[PDB]
Parts: structure tokens; C-alpha cells; sequence
């Protein structure tokens, strides 16, 4: 198991990434603000916290060259929607573009509530 | 089934399915009619020519463009082009495909309503949508922030977007494009004794413009270079086998984009129009607009166009701003590519104007949905 | 477990944990909303911006401060700020932490009751407490005797304390602070032709004020100096790369603190207000108050503010008194520092308003326990 | 001898003599220069056009306004307009007449200083003065108490006055006026397919605005009225004999005064700006300000604008306050009329900046004497 420390990671970040790896999401999450941008890992986590995910609304990791950014945006919007309503998380001033753009404050606001759940 | 993406430009028609990376059909937006007595057997039996057939038979035909300056001025010929597009080039039943159409900004509202009515009543499409061409050019570049310079055959327009938000008060539009450059090249070609006066010869001059014209990085020393030396001169062969030669007209034609006064227009060039569009935007987004100048349309294919725009906007910016111009090789199909992207998104499938919606609000539904 | 200390200022939010030496979260107390047309799909899903994201995207947002003059005027945006600070910036469940809030003196009583109701019914914190900001500034200095001059973004107030006892009858409050100096700087910037009018441009003027303004030791001499020479001129670069220059406005902005008539107010300056607060105290404690003038808040960070207050009060004192101004470098966080000190005292653990007390007395319990 | 009153607006120039009841000369504040090759022998000899001749020959000229937003942006063309005013329209030697000029509030100080230097060093006037346009509008109303709303071609501003005392902290200025409404009408005229692009066409759109536009008493029902019926449609004839028709654009243009967001501005409308200016005044004088809302300038000449303001302010007032707007027919010249009144008073004759004072203090004397 990967127990290394990065050059610039806090214990909170390391715990989040460690549970990412331990929970068994299909991608090996190395950077929180670099692997969640497609929201595919977040949707997987939603399944692990017993929040249902309709993958027919989820754009698969093989994105077409045309519109891949839009497909990822749609995935982030769906992830935010699943985090607000059925997951019951406090996400004031958070939108799908924030996860798409990797806003650390709003992303941590979601992953710590994922820890809590 | 699948959505159709028809980019009805002024000069060329771009059409195909959503999800493809290029338009399946690209043909001139013209209609040709015979202009001579039926002296050849079998040739006189066909009353109208639409696509490339009108271009290949232009020696005995009068060519008309149904759209001028992005406005459909002949609607019956536009329907001929739409039937040709659906039934001959794509060979699809429009009743089975939602169709995505495009338009320039600041256009008359009746143009959008009539094409909505045409698609729902003449073609009975299940759903349709009208999108702004510059926004689709932004979709094609994978960006949500930036000012787009779109230049096709009829209209030049600028649209600034930040984080997916447009600033409509800063949208600019100029009725100077490729067709006007062709007409100016026709006028300046008489200085060397060449004459081109029929609509067919206009297509010949268009081919010359697309093949030998370029944008000078500095017009005044290019003028001196062509006045002293011959190295700028190039030759072209006419359909009868005559050969013409141009040196100076190669860059004097595209210079009109930067100097519209060559054709008596008072308006500022495309560089000043882009800069003024940025200066109408809020001061906090100007740095991001200066770094995202997207080029689009066939008139932006001249060699040296991006370098000249870089130099002119840099001459206009506060120097501290990093001016960047984005000019992808696929610039000729950025609008269509963006349309296939948008029509492919699942988040867009509720944005279609369905026929049922149109059955309630009539053609005015297009102003609310689009 | 651990108590939370939240100093809800008019301009900035200071939050963290009791026992820490500095607030862990310091973000602007603003809410931003889009002011332009969304045109790209998927991007329009975000209706609100709260923290620094409202400041970075301010070019397309209208910014609202939920607190004015130390009064919470928007209670829904205030709930948004509290949700943001608890779940996004501190990332703690408020149901497990007693929360310490702050407030200015002479405030409307309903403000204190409403924040008590919010903390017990929206966040249902186990216990809470509302403290006066100047008292916490005394705790941060370690003193128990002295007059505190607190000046944040919305309110300037004076509170005298002797041997740990306040004199409430000598508490003075002035509704003039940093935001009013910003708006006055905007008003006087037009004299050079610099125009700032949007809520986003007010943040730029605030940045200019925090970077170039200072307090003159003698206003009439600095005015004559700027009227003679340009040696007081200084330049600032706008976000689009424009450069502005100000000389005289650098000290005329903070001079309003000593001359509130610049903005049309009839009230006396901060020096006279401090002196008058001392002259309302018992003559036996005035000597100790004159030796302990404690300043706090960002508005007390101007260069020369302590020298000017020292000179002005010396001019007002009976000459035989010794005037001392205390101006720690951590002046910007003295209220939060004193709140973490107070919340970490074991003797304070019985002063918390518990939820059981609130469930019986309602929101009015805060007037008794605090 | 007698004093000259010159009201240099952004769009029109009002000039005459003190003691007269109307300006003797009223002409556009423009300079025209030829933009075409000289094709008629002997007609090309004139390099520039200034007054009504620039407007009558605008078909072959490019038109420039020297003043924008009440700021003189071109000083050479401003001297041309002043020379035209003194020597061609009034036909007087300025060296024999004290000259009274006007200015908006919150203007750059260099503007007032430069016009002072121009009047003393170029026109060598014996004395001069610079007055505030809203104060003169109060003089024209025969009043010493009231809030004046002045709206001309470039600037809209509010000035509260009580018993002859201004409240400078409550003065509010908005850079939205008639020229911006003209540019917005141009933008929305394209919806019907009318295109206006040349500066001469801007003058045509201004004429259309001055003839067919009006303020809706309720914009949301006027929009539904124009959407359901053509009863609001009206026709206009272009200089080549073409006829245009507008219905909806007639009231959507002036609505920008109440909804500056139409042109992408964040600012509140003129009704809220007036109300906010009153609420910055002392609560004791607010009743008298609510009862004396003086209107001035050509942009206040729209039909129904006083009724709309009375309704909007009534909706903002505490209901107990009666709201009254004073909108005289001579609103277009209230500034000039007030200037001739002021220059006629014997108590004002000591207030002239004499050239001797200017020779010893320089152009900054205007800041002390005005
Ligand atoms: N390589 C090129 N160099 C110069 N002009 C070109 C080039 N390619 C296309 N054009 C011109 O651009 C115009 C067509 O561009 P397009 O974007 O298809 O316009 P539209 O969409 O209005 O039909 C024509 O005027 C054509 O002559
Ligand atoms: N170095 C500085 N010089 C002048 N003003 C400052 C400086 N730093 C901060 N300020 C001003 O002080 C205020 C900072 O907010 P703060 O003092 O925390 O008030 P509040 O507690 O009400 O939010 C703002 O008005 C800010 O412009
Ligand atoms: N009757 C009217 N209806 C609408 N607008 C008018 C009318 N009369 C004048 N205007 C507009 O008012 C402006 C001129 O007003 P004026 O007070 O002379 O401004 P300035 O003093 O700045 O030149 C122009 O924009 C003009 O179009
Ligand atoms: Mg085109
Ligand atoms: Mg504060
Ligand atoms: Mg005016």
C-alpha cells in the first residue's frame, strides 16, 4: 500500500486520498484536485455511501475529442446534484463548475462531508 | 434518432450529424438558372441548379446567393438549398432528426422566426434550435472564457464571453466579410486590365482570392516592396487557359479588414473592433479576454491574419496585458464543430424547441428558447 | 471538545478554534450574484458566490455585504456566510462545538437575539456566547485597565475599563469606519478623472486605500506640501493594466477620521471621542486611562494613526497627564485573539448559554447571560 | 458692458447674453471633417465644419463631439466651437465681455482649470466664472430649496439644496444620458432590420429618438400592449426617402433611464438615485426635498417621464411624504436661463474671477472662487 508523503500535503488531504484508495474506486487517486475533475470517482464514492447513481446520465471516461469539457461539466453538475439533494450536504455557493475547475475549498467542503457520511 | 447540424453560412453550407468531427456536406450556398438558348441537346431540361452542379455549370447559368450578410433574402431558394441539403447531400428524412441551425448576432428577428417556421412546417422536424455562431466557435475551442472574432462570407462579429456569460452590450457586428473582399479584388484587378463582370467570374475571383491573397504584417513596406521588386507577383490560370498575374493586389484585398475605408466604410478595422469590444467589458475580465482572442470563419484563413491581429491589439493594449490570438487550423468549421458538440450533450436535449411547443407559441417561441 | 471563535465583522470574517493564536479562516463577508446572461450550457448552475470565489469572479457578480454598520441587514446571506465558514472554510460540524460570536456595543438588541436563534435552531450548536469586540481586544493585550479604540469596517467605538470593570455610561459609538473611507476615496478620485462605480470597483478602491493611504500628522502642512510638490504622488495598477496616480487623496481619505465633516457628518473625530470618553469616567481613573489607549481593527492600521492620536489627545489632556497609545501589530485580529483567549479559560466554561437554557427562555436569554 | 452666458453641454451649445430670457445661439457641439474624395470643383476648400453646417453636410463628413460625459475630450475642437460661438453665432469680441461658463459636479478639476486658462489666455476675457448646472436650474425655477435632477446629453446628476445651502455629500452623478439612449436605440433598431452605423446615422437615430420615444408609465404592460397590438407603431422618413416604422422601441429606449441594466450598467435608475440622494440628507429637510423635485435638461423632455418619476418615488417614499416634481416646459434651457439670472444679479458682480486674480494665482484660482 502507498504510505508515502508528498512534498506539500496536509494530514487532512492525506486522509482524504488514503480513504479514496482504501474505498476501492477504480482510478488510483493520487491527487484529489486532479482526479475528481471528471466527477467519476465522486459518483463511485456516492455508491459507496449508499447514494444511488444513474450512470446513464454519466459521461464515460472515454470522452469524444469534441465536447469533452462539456461532458465533464455535465458529470460535475450531476455529482453536485447527487451531493446536495440525496446526500444532504451543506454546499453553500458550490456549483458543478467548481468541481470541474477544482476549487479546493468547495471540494474539501464535499469530501469532508463524504468522510462524515 | 440523431441530431442534424446545419450551419447555413452566407457563402457555404456546412451540414452533418451531431457527434461527427467534420461536416458531412460542404457546398456553396447558391442557386443557378440558365441564361442562354437551348442549343445543346438535353442540357436545357433542368430549370434550376443548387449545389456544386451550379458551380460546375456556371458558364451557362446566373448564380444567386439566398443569404446576404447573414440574412435570408430569398426564402424559396433557401428552401431549395435545405431540400438539397437534407435529401441530396445528407439523404435523410428531416421528420426523424432534430435540427440545429445557426445565426449571426444583431440579426433581424423575422429571419429566426421564418427559419423556425420553415423547419417545423415545410420539413416537420420533431425539434429544432438556433444557436449563435460565435458561441459555437467557443464550444469548438473547449473554452468558457474569451472573445471570439468570427468572419465568414457575409458578417464579421465579436462576442466576449467570461465563464460562460456573454456581455451583450459589448457584442460587435460588422457587415464586411469575404464577399466584400472578393468584390474589392474584382475592382482592383482592372488596374492590370483584367475584367470580371458576371456572377461566374465572381466565383473565379473568389478562387483567386482564396489562393493568392495574404495579410501583410505592415502594409506600407509591402507596398514599397511590390513597387520596387517583382518577387510578390504570382500567376493564375483562367478556365479557358489564359494566365493572369498579380503582385500588389494579393495583400491590398485583405487589408480592407483593417482599413474598411478602402470601400468607403467609416467603420474601424477588426482589430479596433475587438479592442473596443474588450473595453466595453468589465475591467476585471479584460485581462482574460486579452489572452483569449478566438479566430473563426473562412475569412480568417488568410496567411498572416493572426500575426497582424497580434501586432495591432498589442499596439492597443496597455502593454502589461498578454495579448493572445487563438487560430486553429479547423477555423473553417469551428461553428459547425461547436454545433455538433452542443447537439451531442445530454444537458442540451431539453433545450430543443419541440414541435409541440411551437404548436402553442408559434414562431415566436424561438425568441424565448434561443 | 473545542470551542469555535467566529468574529463576524462588517468587512471580513475571522474564524477558528479557541486556543489557537490566529484565526484559521479570514475571508471577505460578501455574497456575489451573476449580473450577465449565461450562454454556455452547464456553466450557469451556480446561483451564489460567498467567499474569495465571489472576489475572484467579481467581474460578473454583484457583491452584497450582509452586515452594515455592525448590523446584520441580510439574514439569509448571513446564514450563507455562516454555512460557508462552518462547512467550507473550517469544515466542522457545528452540532459538536460551542460557538463564540462577537458584537459591537449600543447595537440593536434584536440583532443579538436573531443570531442566538440562528445558532440554536439552524446550526443547533450545543452552547454559545456573544461578546463585545472591544472587551476581547483588551483580553488580547493582557491588560485589565484601559480604553479600547476599536475601528473595523463599519463601526468605530470606545470602551473604558478599569480593574476589569467597564463604565457603560462612557461607552461611545461612531458609525464611521473603513467602508466610509473607501466610499469617500471613490468620491475624491473623480477629481483626477478616475471613475469607480460598480461594487466590483469598490473592492479595487478598497485595495488602493489599504495600500496607499496614510494619516497626516498635520493635515494643513501635508496639504501645503502636496500643493507645492509632487513628492507625495504614488501610482497604482488596475487589473486591466491601467495605471493611476494619487498624491493628495492619500491622506485626505483617512483625515475624515479626525474630521468627519469631510463626509458631511456632524460628529467629532476619534481623538475627541476618546478624550470625551475619558472625561466621562471618574477623575481618579482618568490618569490610568490616559496611559492605556488601546487600538484595534484594520482601520487603525494606517501609517501615522498612533502618532496623530497621541498628539491630538496630548493637546486635549490637562498637560500634566501622560498620554500613551497602544497599537500592536496584530491590531487586525485583537478581537479574535481575545476571543480565543476567553473561550479557552476554564472559568468561562460555565458562562456558555447552553441549549437547555435557550429552550426555556428563548432568544431573550442572551440579554441576561451576555 | 454685459456678460456672456455660455452653457457648453455635451450635445448642444447654449449661448447668449445675461438678462435675456433665452439663449441667442443653440447649435450642436460638433466638428465635421470630410471623409470622401473631392468630386466637385471648388467645394473641397473647407477643412472642417462646426455648427449647423456640419449637420447639414454630414453626408460627406465624419462627426466628432469634443465633449463626452461633460468632459472636454478634444480641446482644439472645443476652441473651434468657442470661436464659432463668440465670432460667428454671437458675433462679439470676448475681450469686452465677462463670460459665464457651466460645469457638472464631480468633474475632473483639470477640466475647469483648462477652460479657465482658455478663456483668459486665448479669448482674453476680462473676467469669468464657472457655475454648477443644477444650481443654475434652481435659479431658473425661482427657488432656494429643492432637489434638482439634471439630465442632458452626457451626464445625469442630482443636487439637493435647502434654503440656499447645498449638501455636497448627497450629490449623486450618473454617466448615463441622451447619447447613451441614442446608441441603445441604434442597437435595438436592428431587430426590425434598420441599420445605422455612420456618425451621421447616429444623428438620424437621435432625431428619431427626439420624435417618437416616450416613457412608459408601466413598462411591463406597455410591452404586452405592443406585443398584442400595433397601436404603438409609428413611421419615420429617412433622408433618402425611405420610411421606417417602430412600435416597441419607442418606450424601450427611455426605459434605460429607469433600468440601466439594458445597456449593461449595474447602477440604479434615476428614481432610485434621486431617492437615495434625498435619504442622504437630514431627515428634517427631506419633506421639502420630496416636495421640490426639479427636472432639467433635454433628456427629461420625454412624454410621461415626470408621471413615472412621481409614481416611482411615491413607491419609495414613506407614503406620508407627498411627492412633487417640477418639470417646466423651458426645461431644455433651465441651466442657461439660471445662468443669465445669476449673471444679472448685482450681488454676483464681485464673484467674477478677474483676469488680475488669474494673473497672480494661475488657473487654480477657479477652485477657490468657484
Ligand atoms: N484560405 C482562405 N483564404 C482566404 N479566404 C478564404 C479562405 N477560405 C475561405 N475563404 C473565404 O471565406 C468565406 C467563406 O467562409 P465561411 O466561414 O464558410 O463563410 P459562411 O459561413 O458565411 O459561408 C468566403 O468568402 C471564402 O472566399
Ligand atoms: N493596512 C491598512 N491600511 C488601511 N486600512 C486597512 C488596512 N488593512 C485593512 N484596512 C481596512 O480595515 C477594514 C478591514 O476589516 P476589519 O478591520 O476586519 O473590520 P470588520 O471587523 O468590521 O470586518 C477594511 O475597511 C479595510 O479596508
Ligand atoms: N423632446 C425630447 N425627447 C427626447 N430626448 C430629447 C428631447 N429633446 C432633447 N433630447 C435629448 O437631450 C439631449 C440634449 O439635452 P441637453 O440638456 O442640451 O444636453 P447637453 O446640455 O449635455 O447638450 C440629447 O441627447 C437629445 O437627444
Ligand atoms: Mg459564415
Ligand atoms: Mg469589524
Ligand atoms: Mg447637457
Amino acid at each position: 500500500i502507498d504510505w508515502t508523503l508528498l512534498e506539500g500535503e496536509t494530514r487532512e488531504e492525506r486522509t482524504f486520498r488514503n480513504w479514496m484508495n482504501s474505498l476501492g474506486v477504480n482510478p488510483h487517486v493520487n491527487h484529489l484536485y486532479a482526479d475528481l475533475q471528471d466527477a467519476l470517482v465522486i459518483l463511485q464514492l456516492y455508491e459507496r455511501i449508499k447514494v444511488p447513481v444513474d450512470w446513464s446520465k454519466v459521461n464515460k471516461p472515454p470522452y469524444p475529442k469534441l465536447g469533452a469539457n462539456m461532458k465533464k461539466l455535465e458529470n460535475c453538475n450531476y455529482a453536485v446534484e447527487l451531493g446536495k439533494h440525496p446526500a444532504k450536504f451543506s454546499l453553500v455557493g458550490i456549483g458543478g463548475q467548481d468541481l470541474n475547475d477544482g476549487n479546493q475549498t468547495l471540494t474539501l467542503a464535499l469530501v469532508w462531508q463524504l468522510m462524515r457520511r | 434518432t440523431t441530431a442534424l447540424v446545419c450551419d447555413n453560412g452566407s457563402g457555404l453550407v456546412k451540414a452533418g450529424f451531431a457527434g461527427d468531427d467534420a461536416p458531412r456536406a460542404v457546398f456553396p450556398s447558391i442557386v443557378g438558372r440558365p441564361r442562354h438558348q437551348g442549343v445543346m441537346v438535353g442540357m436545357g431540361q433542368k430549370d434550376s441548379y443548387v449545389g456544386d452542379e451550379a458551380q460546375s455549370k456556371r458558364g451557362i447559368l446566373t448564380l444567386k446567393y439566398p443569404i446576404e450578410h447573414g440574412i435570408i433574402t430569398n426564402w424559396d431558394d433557401m428552401e431549395k438549398i435545405w431540400h438539397h441539403t437534407f435529401y441530396n447531400e445528407l439523404r435523410v428524412a428531416p421528420e426523424e432528426h432534430p435540427t440545429l441551425l445557426t445565426e449571426a448576432p444583431l440579426n433581424p428577428k423575422a429571419n429566426r422566426e421564418k427559419m423556425t417556421q420553415i423547419m417545423f412546417e415545410t420539413f416537420n422536424v420533431p425539434a429544432m434550435y438556433v444557436a449563435i455562431q460565435a458561441v459555437l466557435s467557443l464550444y469548438a475551442s473547449g473554452r468558457t472564457t474569451g472573445i471570439v472574432l468570427d468572419s465568414g462570407d457575409g458578417v464579421t462579429h465579436n462576442v466576449p464571453i467570461y465563464e460562460g456569460y456573454a456581455l451583450p452590450h459589448a457584442i460587435m457586428r460588422l457587415d464586411l466579410a469575404g464577399r466584400d473582399l472578393t468584390d474589392y479584388l474584382m475592382k482592383i484587378l482592372t488596374e492590370r486590365g483584367y475584367s470580371f463582370v458576371t456572377t461566374a467570374e465572381r466565383e473565379i475571383v473568389r478562387d483567386i482570392k482564396e489562393k493568392l491573397c495574404y495579410v501583410a504584417l505592415d502594409f506600407e513596406n509591402e507596398m514599397a516592396t511590390a513597387a520596387s521588386s517583382s518577387s510578390l507577383e504570382k500567376s493564375y490560370e483562367l478556365p479557358d487557359g489564359q494566365v493572369i498575374t498579380i503582385g500588389n493586389e494579393r495583400f491590398r484585398c485583405p487589408e480592407t479588414l483593417f482599413q474598411p475605408s478602402f470601400i468607403g466604410m467609416e467603420s474601424a478595422g477588426i482589430h479596433e473592433t475587438t479592442y473596443n469590444s474588450i473595453m466595453k467589458c468589465d475591467i476585471d475580465i479584460r485581462k482574460d479576454l486579452y489572452a483569449n482572442n478566438v479566430m473563426s470563419g473562412g475569412t480568417t484563413m488568410y496567411p498572416g491574419i493572426a500575426d497582424r491581429m497580434q501586432k495591432e491589439i498589442t499596439a492597443l493594449a496597455p502593454s502589461t496585458m498578454k495579448i493572445k490570438i487563438i487560430a486553429p487550423p479547423e477555423r473553417k468549421y469551428s461553428v459547425w464543430i461547436g454545433g455538433s458538440i452542443l447537439a451531442s450533450l445530454s444537458t442540451f436535449q431539453q433545450m430543443w424547441i419541440t414541435k409541440q411547443e411551437y404548436d402553442e407559441a408559434g414562431p415566436s417561441i424561438v425568441h424565448r428558447k434561443c
